[PDB]
Parts: structure tokens; sequence; C-alpha cells
């Protein structure tokens, strides 16, 4: 689905992750080739409930933290 | 109301998860079909 602001991970630039329309971070491996989003996330109430407006990465790579803060009012890492 | 999110987000994460299977999955398959149909051309193999 459309994403709102993907971007990056930590030690390889493949396993990029961003939060889709469903309400969480899909994640996908640039390594493995796949077109669509590989392993979505639950887009519970753990991801954003309501709809989604970016996603970042936390920290250096010492706490590296996926972290995104929605369109719900909420950073998830 | 007894487990709309629950078993939606789990077929939600199965279903991403299914849709890089869906493109593996071809590729699968074509894997397979490449290693029953390979020697199409191969200059006289035996022990390959």
């Amino acid at each position: 689905s459309a994403v709102m602001s993907a971007t990056f991970a930590k030690f390889h630039p493949n396993l990029v992750v961003g939060g889709t329309y469903s309400g969480q971070i899909v994640l996908w491996d640039n390594r493995s080739n796949k077109r669509t989003p590989v392993q979505r996330t639950p887009l519970s109430a753990a991801a954003h409930t309501h709809p989604v407006y970016c996603v970042n990465v936390v920290g250096t790579q010492n706490a590296h933290n996926l972290i995104s803060i929605s369109t719900d009012g909420k950073i998830c890492s | 109301s007894y487990k709309l999110d629950p078993y939606v987000q789990r077929l939600a994460e199965t279903v991403f998860n299914f849709q890089e299977k869906v493109d593996d999955l071809l590729i699968i398959e074509e894997k397979i079909d490449l290693e029953v149909r390979s020697l199409e051309t191969c200059m006289y193999d035996h022990k390959t």
C-alpha cells in the first residue's frame, strides 16, 4: 500500500522499513529483491491505529530502533 | 468483534509475507523448472 515517509535501517541498506497505509511500518530486505512489501508489522494499537505520517531511524548503531511517528500521534519504535 | 483486529492483523502479516512469497513462489517454481530442464544447450554432459 501507499506508505508514509519510509526510511532505512542499520547495519545494511537492505532491510528498510516504513509506515504503510494499513497502520504499521512495513519492512523489506533489498538484498532479497522483493517487489512489494516483504513483511509488514502488525498495524494494531502497537503500531499506528490511525493513519501514518512518517518513519525513520532512532539513534546511532548502538541503539538504532526503527522509530515512526505517524498520523496517530505516536512514535512507535 | 471476536477477532476482527486479531485475525485481521495475523492474516495481514502472513499476507505481506505471502506477497513476498508470491514473487518468491514464482521464483521457486522457476528454480524447480530450471533444475528439471537446464541442459537444453549443453555440450555433451554426462556426470553433469
